[PDB]
């Protein structure tokens, strides 16, 4: 009476969704994004631009 | 000759040109440092022998 998952499931609390920006993979999103704009903040990884 | 057939490298046809897009120009300027080298080096495979 179980099943496994990759992500982590939480049930909604309401029936009539809408957006939020609380969760697992915004999350994601918002780290790799931040390590892109720590790279674009050196120009030593990019001499060229 | 003889070292043609023994030697395993051949030319790479598209090194050059698939790099000097990582960095570029305005095209505001009348000089270009990457048609500069492709008007510069011709491969053609005679330079190989």
């Amino acid at each position: 009476e179980v099943l496994l998952l990759p992500i982590d499931h939480q049930p909604a609390n309401v029936t009539t969704p809408t957006l939020d920006f609380t969760n697992e993979l915004t999350n994601w999103r918002a780290r790799v994004c931040e390590l892109m704009k720590n790279l674009v903040d050196n120009q030593r990884y990019q001499p060229g631009w | 000759v003889l070292l043609q057939r023994i030697s395993p490298l051949q030319i790479d046809p598209t090194i050059i040109s698939n790099t000097m897009s990582t960095v570029s120009e305005s095209t505001t300027q009348t000089l270009s440092p990457a048609s500069s080298i492709l008007g510069k080096l011709r491969p053609s495979n005679s330079d190989f022998s």
